[PDB]
This record gives structure tokens, sequence and C-alpha cells, in this order.
RNA sequence: GGGCGUGUGGCGUAGUCGAGCGCGCUCCCUUGCAUGGGAGAGGUCUCCGGUUCGAUUCCGGACUCGUCCGCCA
RNA sequence: UCAUCUAGACAGCCGGACGGUGGCCAUGGAAGUCGGAAUCCGCUAAGGAGUGUGUAACAACUCACCGGCCGAAUGAACUAG
């Protein structure tokens, strides 16, 4: 995350490390989202920067629209799909890896969003928890 | 002495850290109110330098305008006046000894 | 802490709004405490009070307000605080804030003047001349919201008594009357809001609003002073013919038209008085731009202009009785703008348009503005044409319709024509049977009493049981 | 601005020294040698740096 | 007023707030500042009341509310059910709502007398709507936006829609939901006009960014002079 | 990485401290297997500082280009 | 190696630190203090045709010199263990 947080967030378990490939949840006909970076990760020796929901990386569309293809963009992960444990203790996951399109600052390219979000997402992004349909 | 009256205006609106648009903003409505200390004063202002413009009449109605440094004296000025005067006789004389040669 | 020399005020002498020896002004380049005075506050919290007044972010100066508003709650610990200093300074800050884009600020500032002058009676007396006339403008500010606390509280500090209120509009009316000059005359857009910081307009919304307010104050100024005219006739003239108050007559642009319906209560004021009838060229001045604001109106805002429409007619009726229809000469093309007018009105009616209409041609009768026939009746025809296709499909539409009839139906009567007649029975007859549930609205139906004599009414009846 | 007379008495501790070119200290303004150890108490001194 | 307010840096109030004409909701975490603009501006007429929804600091956009009845989502606690119904006055209504959509704010923009809803919302949903509300109830998209409650900001005298909308649909809404409408931009242009303001009958709460223009725009269209 | 040299009009190219020619095409004149002729436009001499009186010219720095030499088992 | 020294030295306080004369050139000015040369008398206990700050030029302040208190060694430059 790091600059265009509203507010902390609690350890979730890390379900999305680099080289993965993530549905694109927003209208901007963009269809993935490969993770390259994420935000705030630390150095370890081999240890690959991974993400967990809510977290913002650094993206490249694979697939999608060619003026979206080819360039690094920002990206807020929405939908994680490996399973987390909140503080009164549900262990819940999502069926799929999905995430947005933002700017640095962390306001979303697209307008609409595709299926669930997480509240953890939802209350640390506040853009996200605008454009979002339904917030679990 | 009237530059000095100027000066000592313009540095007492400057010591009050007032915002220098806001200090042209002011020399306009003066001016237009007609006080004689804001109508001797020229408007783009270069305060980022340091330096006041003043109107000055050639004959004790045509005005010349005379740029003052804030930080020295009205006479401090005048004698920086003279030294660009001097400066500019020396190189006129290196070019009459450079005539001759250089035209040869 | 302070430092500077205002040597530039020094020369200039004039006081603007203040009459206690420091310059009181809207403008925000000057008016500005002067750094002597500053250092001089009795407390080191006073000071740092001040420090954050001056700078321009809004938090920064609401919490100050908010700091000041405690000191002066606690008044008996703090009595001392409160000088004469610290009243010279706060009423140069105080009329720039009055004129603050925030509505907090505006409030607060008027609230904590008034705590003032409760509790500092007879000792602010001094201070009164400069600290009254910006009070009440305050409590004749076009927003309800300012308005009325202030005039509330007002009240509270002079012990509910309406006398005195009534009394300090006569006592400082020459001052009051110096106020609406200085925003009238001396400042302009520029003067009142910074252009950096603003657009070019937004800026001149600011400056609409705060003129507003001055001719509100005008009006109700003259409303109190009966002799007011008379005493203050040289500063009355020069606000009067400067184009600012006038300028405020336009409907092309501008978020409401209250503002321009303050200005058109000023012209009748005027008129009422005898001072537009006594200064011809302020009356001419006026009563063009009014003609240019008929103009003005158009398809695409009739629907924002309606509510200001019934008025604009009824100020016209009135001028036009002054010099016999004279307002109309004095634009060559006045005629066409009124043609113009009542032609993108009457598609858009709004309540009491029609009794204004007739209002009008009540004046313009004697001196024939209007041909009765080959103009008027389209107008009236074409208006109950449209009222009953739209019909009763509006809310007011029955009292709109009512009025229509009552009004038509005088028009018909001078007439002493066939035509008119004829028009009048197929139009009752048409309104009433296309319809729409006239009777069902017993309202309606009882206000539109009757159009015809009641012996044929029924036999028309008769005629619709004898119907196909 | 503080004062006249404050402004002197606060510069008097925190403007009014001299620096010793060679390990940067903070000196006394009429002193002819540093007190550091670490510099071999050398005599190339500088005054502060003022404002204006 | 439309007045200049943060949460916490946040320009969007419309996230964190929910204001009506009878009560006001504001989210546990946050600043004085943001407190102090409804307590100055609302007064003590009209009750603020600091709450969570579902364990969350949004609550402009999980919940939708009206002068006579709150519609809350399903996770809702017990504890913070029962905190709103102490805190809120007896005259409204609290309700839950077993909705899949869930983000009553982002789904549902509503006022007083008629509300825009998402289109593809649960008929029992609808009728709860129109039972606790008391308002009838449209199935339409503000251009194409089908979170209208996002991308409209609405109240009895007038609402303010994405600027991005379709000239024809501008007559069409206010034709159907009988009050003007402008298409209008909110904090520096950002698109999401409901969840970047709140409004009633007389105060907007706007954020910091929302420049001079905005905010005339703002108070032009709901009347609050 | 280091060394050495290089930089001119739209293009090529001449320059001793006091920017010319040719090519492209602007116009005019001139006529198969389409020419020629005459007046044109065209440079911050790669850039920035100092010297001089004035640097394409002298010097210093930077940019750029082209050459040459460079790791291990 | 130079200087000063109970006929009062060096630190520290306090007082004076003057006239011819605004010496001669040169400058729009420069009067000790932008520079070029000379650099002398008077009164002296003592005071430079000036050590700096210093003003357009002045004015003003301080110096190196002499004096009251102190009463005895001290200052500068250099050399090497
Ligand atoms: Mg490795
Ligand atoms: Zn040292």
């Amino acid at each position: 995350s790091g600059n265009g947080a509203q507010g902390t967030k609690f350890r979730i378990s890390l379900g999305l490390p680099v080289g993965a490939i993530m549905n694109c949840a927003d209208n901007s006909g963009a269809r993935n989202l490969y993770i390259i970076a994420v935000k705030g990760s630390g150095s370890r020796l081999n240890r690959l920067p991974a993400a967990s929901l809510g977290d913002m990386v650094m993206a490249t569309v694979k697939k999608g629209k060619p003026e979206l293809r080819k360039k690094v963009m920002p990206a807020i992960v929405v939908r994680q799909a490996k399973s987390w444990r909140r503080r009164d203790g549900v262990f819940l996951y999502f069926e799929d890896n999905a995430g947005v399109i933002a700017n640095p600052k962390g306001e979303m390219k697209g307008s609409a969003i595709t299926g669930p979000v997480g509240k953890e997402c939802a209350d640390l992004w506040p853009r996200v928890a605008s454009n979002s349909g339904v917030v679990v | 002495p009237l530059i000095e009256e100027v000066k000592l205006a313009v540095q007492g609106l400057i010591d009050q850290q007032m915002d220098w648009n806001t200090i042209e903003k002011l020399i306009k409505s003066e001016q237009k109110k007609g006080n004689r200390i804001a109508q001797l004063l020229n408007l783009p202002l270069n305060l980022k330098q340091n330096k006041i413009s003043v109107k000055l009449d050639l004959s004790s109605n045509e005005k010349i305008n005379v740029t003052i440094d804030l930080g020295l004296s009205a006479y401090a000025n005048a004698t920086e006046y003279f030294n660009i005067k001097k400066t500019s006789a020396q190189k006129q004389k290196k070019v009459e000894k450079n005539v001759g040669k250089a035209m040869k | 802490s302070f430092g500077g020399i205002n040597t530039f005020q020094q020369y200039n002498t004039d006081l603007g709004l203040g009459h206690n020896g420091v310059r009181i002004s809207l403008n925000y380049f000057d008016g500005l405490p002067d750094p002597s005075l500053l250092n001089s506050l009795y407390s080191n919290e006073l000071k740092l009070i001040f420090k954050s007044l001056l700078k321009r972010d809004e938090t920064t100066k609401e919490k100050a307000l908010m700091d000041l508003s405690n000191l002066i709650s606690d008044f008996n610990q703090n009595e001392y605080f409160f000088n004469d200093i610290f009243l010279l300074c706060w009423s140069q800050i105080y009329a720039k804030l009055i004129i603050s884009d925030y509505k907090v600020i505006r409030l607060q500032s008027h609230q904590i003047t008034i705590m003032l002058v409760k509790s500092l009676r007879k000792k602010i007396s001094k201070f009164l001349k400069d600290f009254i006339p910006l009070i009440l403008l305050g409590t004749c500010e076009l927003d309800y919201s300012v308005s009325k606390p202030s005039l509330n509280e007002l009240t509270e500090c002079f012990n509910k008594d309406p006398a005195k209120i009534n009394a300090l509009w006569a006592v400082f009316q020459e001052q009051l009357l110096n106020l609406v000059k200085e925003i009238v005359v001396n400042e302009n857009e520029d003067t009142i809001s910074d252009e950096r910081y603003s657009s070019k307009e937004e800026s001149e919304f600011r400056y609409h609003r705060v003129i507003a307010s001055a001719v509100l104050l005008l009006i109700k100024l003259f409303v109190h002073n009966k002799d007011v005219s008379e005493r203050n006739s040289s500063s009355l003239k020069v606000i009067l013919s400067d184009e600012s108050i006038w300028k405020l007559l336009n409907l092309k642009n501008g978020q409401n038209t209250n503002a321009y319906e303050t200005v058109l209560r000023l012209i009748d004021v005027l008129y009422t008085r005898g001072y537009m009838p006594s200064h011809k060229n302020i009356m001419k001045l006026a009563v063009k731009k009014l003609l240019k604001s008929l103009t003005h109106i158009t398809s695409k805002n009739i629907l924002k202009v309606c509510p200001v429409l019934p008025s604009i007619l009824n100020l016209l009726a009135t001028l036009d009785d002054y010099e016999d229809g004279t307002i109309w000469s004095y634009d060559k093309s006045s005629k066409e703008k009124v043609l113009k007018f009542l032609s993108v009105s009457r598609t858009s009616p709004s309540p009491g348009f029609f009794n204004a209409v007739f209002a009008l041609y009540s004046s313009t009768k004697r001196h024939s503005f209007l041909d009765y026939y080959l103009e008027w009746l389209p107008f009236w025809q074409k208006s109950v044409q449209r009222l009953n296709e739209k019909g009763f499909s509006a809310r007011n539409s029955a009292e709109v319709l009512n009025e229509f009839w009552t009004n038509f139906l005088k028009f018909a009567e001078d007439s002493s024509e066939e035509r008119v007649k004829k028009m009048v029975e197929s139009e009752i007859f048409n309104s009433l049977s296309c319809g729409k549930s006239l009777s069902e609205y017993t309202k309606l139906n009882q206000t539109l009493s009757g159009v015809f004599p009641p012996d044929k009414w029924e036999r028309e009846i008769e005629d619709y049981f004898t119907s196909d | 601005i503080i004062e006249p007379s404050l402004k002197a008495l606060a510069s008097k501790y925190n403007c009014d020294k001299s620096v010793c070119r060679k390990c940067y200290a903070r000196l006394p303004p009429r002193a002819t040698n540093c007190r550091k150890r670490k510099c071999g108490h050398t005599n190339q001194l500088r005054p502060k740096k003022k404002l204006k | 007023m439309a007045t200049r307010t943060q949460f916490e840096n946040s320009n969007e109030i419309g996230v964190f707030s929910k204001l009506t004409n009878t009560y006001c909701l504001v989210a546990v975490g946050g600043s004085e500042n943001f407190y102090s603009a409804f307590e100055a501006e609302l007064g003590d007429a009209i009750p603020i009341v600091h709450t969570t929804i579902a364990g969350t600091r949004i609550i402009g956009r999980m919940t939708a509310g009206n002068r006579r009845g709150l519609l809350v989502p399903t996770q809702t606690t017990d504890q913070e059910l029962q905190h709103l119904r102490n805190s809120l006055p007896d005259s409204v209504k609290i309700q839950r709502v077993e909705e899949r959509l869930s983000a009553l704010g982002n789904v549902i923009c509503c006022n007083d007398y008629v509300a825009l809803v998402h289109p593809d919302i649960d008929r029992e949903t609808e009728e709860l709507i129109s039972d606790v509300l008391g308002v009838e109830v449209f199935r339409q998209t503000i251009s194409g936006n089908i979170l209208v409650g996002s991308y409209c900001s609405l109240s009895n005298q007038g609402g303010l829609v994405h600027p991005q909308t379709s000239v024809q649909d501008q007559e069409e809404l206010s034709s159907l939901l009988q009050v003007p409408l402008v298409a209008g931009t909110v904090n520096r242009g950002s698109s999401v006009v409901g969840a970047g303001m709140v409004v009633n009958d007389y105060l907007a709460v706007t954020g910091l960014d929302t420049t001079a223009p905005e905010l005339s725009v703002i108070e032009s269209i709901f009347r609050l002079q």
C-alpha cells in the first residue's frame, strides 16, 4: 500500500506472489493483471514479494486492450482466494484472485466493480468502496 | 529625500511580511486614490532582486524610470549609476586604442 | 512579534468605514490592523488569535474565532483583555471577516461582536459607530441562516425592545449610507476578492452577493427613516448613479433571481418615495436596464426566471403610470422588447402572472400601448390553449386557470365586439370540455365559479345527455 | 521579529561563535586554538557564517 | 454552505458519512475537525451518531437513509443495531436488509419523496424500501452507471448527477424524479459525486479540494441559500 | 570503463582572430528522346564561460559522434 | 634575535587622542580612511598628513600614543627535545 492508505491494515495471509495473474474486476477494458511488485514489501534473500487483499501492487496488463498493454501501472487487490483469518476468527476466501487499476494516489481508472470485494480493502481505499457493488 | 521616503514606505510594507502581489494591489489602489508616494512608483516591481523603479521628472512633464535598490541608500544608487558611467568610458578608450591597428 | 509600519496609510487619511482613527475596509489589501497596535494588545493569547485570523486558510481562521469566543464567554476573568486596543483591532478585522465566503466565519464573527456589545455595554460607545453598521449589514444578508440568528441576537442584546432596534436605524443612518456607498462605488469585484485565488466568475458572484446585501440594507434604511432622502441627498445620488447597482439586473446569468428581485424592490420604493421621479437621470438608467432584462428572459431559462416575472410586470405597470407611459418612450425598441417578453413569458405560467399582465393592460389602455384586437387577443387566446393542453397536470393549475378566467373576462368586457365574445364562449367551452377533472377539483370549480348565464349552461348539459 | 535586545542575547549563544576549519567545532569567538584533540589544537579558525 | 471537510485526509465525505434531514451518521474513527463541522453546522436540533456498520468505517456506502427510515445490511451486528436504535429518534425505523448487493448506499439513491435504485435488486428488497422508507421506487441507470447512489447526489430541492451523462437521460431522470438535475463534478473533478459529498435541505458537506465553481453549482442546484 | 580525434545553411563542403561555393527548391525567362540561363531563400559555425577590440578561429568545461585498447577458468 | 622595564613595563577598567589642514594631484563626490605621490610643523605628557568601523562627501565611533588605578616582568618572530 503505502501513500494512499486510509488507516492501517491488519496482517492478511499473503496469497499473490510476484508473477501471479489475477482477473481484472473493473470496466477499464483490461482482462487480467500480472503482478510484478508489491508496495511496502520487505527484503529477504530468495523471498518473493507477495500480495494480500487490500494491497497496492505494480502490474502489467497481459491480456486486454493494446493501450493498456505493455506498460506498468498500479493496481489494488480486491479478491484473494487464499484463506485468511480475521480478528473475529472466521477463515474466509473468495474463489478467484481479482484486482482493479488505479493511479499512485489510489483513485480507480475504471468506474464499476463486478463481483464482491473485501471489507479490509473497502475500508482502506474509499474509491474502491465507492465503485464497489457488494462489500463482504 | 523623496526617493528615501518611497523606500521607507516600501520597506515598511515589506517588514510586515506582506504578500508581494497584495503590495502591488495596494500601490494600484493608492495611485487611484491619488497618493503621491504611490504615484511615483512603477508597478512591475522587482522585489525578487530587492529593486524598485521610480518616476522622476526630467525637467524641474516628461518622466524617466530609474531602478533603485532597497538595500542601499539613494545616494549609493546614484554612485552605482556613476560607476556604470565610469566603466563605460574606459571601454571607449580601449576602443580608441584599438581603432588604428584594427582598421589597418 | 509584529513588525513593520503602514507608512502609505498615514498619507491617505481616509478611514473608510471607521471613525476611530483606524481605516476599516472590505478590500483584502488594506485596512489590515497596524503592526504597532497589534503589539499593544494586553495578552499574548490575544495576539496569537490575531495572527491566525490573518492567515488565509479557513480551518485556521475558524479555530481562532472559536478560541476568541471562548475568551469572551468567560468575560469576568478576561475583561482586562478586551480593551480599546482590542476593539480597534477587532473592528478592522471584523469588516474583512463578514465578507468571507465561509458562512461559519461570518456567523461566528457576528456572534462575537454582539457578545462584546452586551458584555462591554457603555464602554463600546466610542466604537458603536464602527460596529453597528456592519452588524446590521449581516442582519440584512440574503442567506437566511446568517441573517436570522444575527437579528435575534441583536434584539436580545437590546433587551428585546423593538424601539431600540428601530432607533439604531435612525441614529446611525448616515453611517449606514456610507457603508452602502463604499460597497457600491468604492469597491470593485477585484478589490473584494483576490484574483490569484479566484476565477473571473466567483469574484463576480461574491461581489454581487455583497452588493445585494447593501441594497437590501438601503431599502430597509429608507423604510425606517422617513427623512433620509432629504438629509442625505448627495450621498444617495452617488450610490444610485453608479451602474453597479443596476448591473445586478441581469437574468442571462447568475444563480438566483433573489438579487434581481431586491433591485426591483428598490426601484419601486424609490418611485413611491418620488426620488426616481425627482431625479430623471437615475430613473432613466434604471428603466432602460429593466427593459434590457426583459430581453434576457429566454426559453432556455424560462423555468428558472418564472417566479420573478410577476414582479417585473407589476413594477412596469407602476412605472408606466408615471409620465403617461414615459417609460416606454425612453427606449425606441421597448414595445418590441415587451412583445418578445410576453411571448416567452406566456409559454410558462407562474402564479400571479396573469394579474400582472392585466395590470399592465390597465395602465396601457388609456395610452393605447397594445392593439386590443390585432395584438392583445392573440396573446390571450394562445394562452388559454396552452393552459388547457398541459391541464390540469400542474398543481396550481386550478389557481392558474382561475386567474386566467378572471383576468380574461375583464379584458373581454372592454371590447364591445363580436369576435371577442365569440372567443370567450368558445374558449370557455373548450376549457371546460377537454378539461381534465375540473369539476372534480371542487376548489378549482369554486374558484372558476362561472363564465356565462346560468340557464345556457343547463342547455349545454342537456346536449351532452342528448348526444349520441 | 523577536526584539532587538533579545535577538542580541540569543545570538550571543547561537551565532557569535567561531568554527574550527579542521573539525567543525563550535568555538568561542575570541579563541585562538581549537579545544579539540582530534584536530591537534589547530589555529585554523573562521567566523561562524551569519545570515543577511 | 458547502462545508470543506476531510476524513483524516479523505476528500470523500459521502463514503464516511450519511446525512438526512432528521439525523446524521459519522464514522467512529474521525478527526476533531470532521466532527466539529457537523457539530457546528447541524447544531443541537439534529442528532449526530458515531456509528460503525458491519465492522467498517465506511457507513455512507453501506447504508441508505431517509427521514422516515434507515436501511442497514445483514452483516450489521446486534450491538451496532441496538446502539443505533437507542441513539436515533423514535420516528425513524431501522430494518436489516437481506439482499445480495448488500452495500445500500451504492445501490440506492434516495430522498424524501422518490428513489432511484440499482436495476437488478430483488423484489422483496424493493417492497422493503417502499414500506420502510415510504418512498416510490424506480429502477434506472444514470447513463449506464448502475451505482446510482455513488454516481448521483440527491435532495428534495435538486440533484447533482454524473458529468458524463447524456442530456436525454438528464431530462428523463428530471421528469422521473420531479426535481431539476445538473451534471457536474466534485472534489477537483472526481466523477463519484454521491460518494464525494452529502447534502440535505439546508446543509452540504464536501471535500476540501472541491473548487469554487463546483461549490457554486452545489449551492445553486440544492438551493442552500 | 579509459584513451584519441570530430561537430558549417534543407544536404555536402571551404575556413591563417577581421562564413564562400556546389546540391535541394523560390520566382522569372527559355523547350521532341525537357533542358539550360538569371536574380533568390537558407547558418544562433554543437552549446556554455573567459581572452581580445572581435573569436568558426584562442583557451577551459559539457554534450554528441567516430576510432583504438581492455574479465576469468 | 629583537624590543619595553620600579624614572612604573604587558592584561584589565577610566580620561584625552588636538590644531596648521577640507596638506598636494585626481573625482559628481571623496575632508586620515576609492586611489597616485609626498608624509612636515606647532601644542605637547601625548596624538598617524592615519588602525579600522564609517557617510554621497561629511558628521560619529574606535584605534597607536600619552596619562590615573595596578606594582614587576612582559610582547613579537624563530629554533629544537
Ligand atoms: Mg537466489
Ligand atoms: Zn578543531
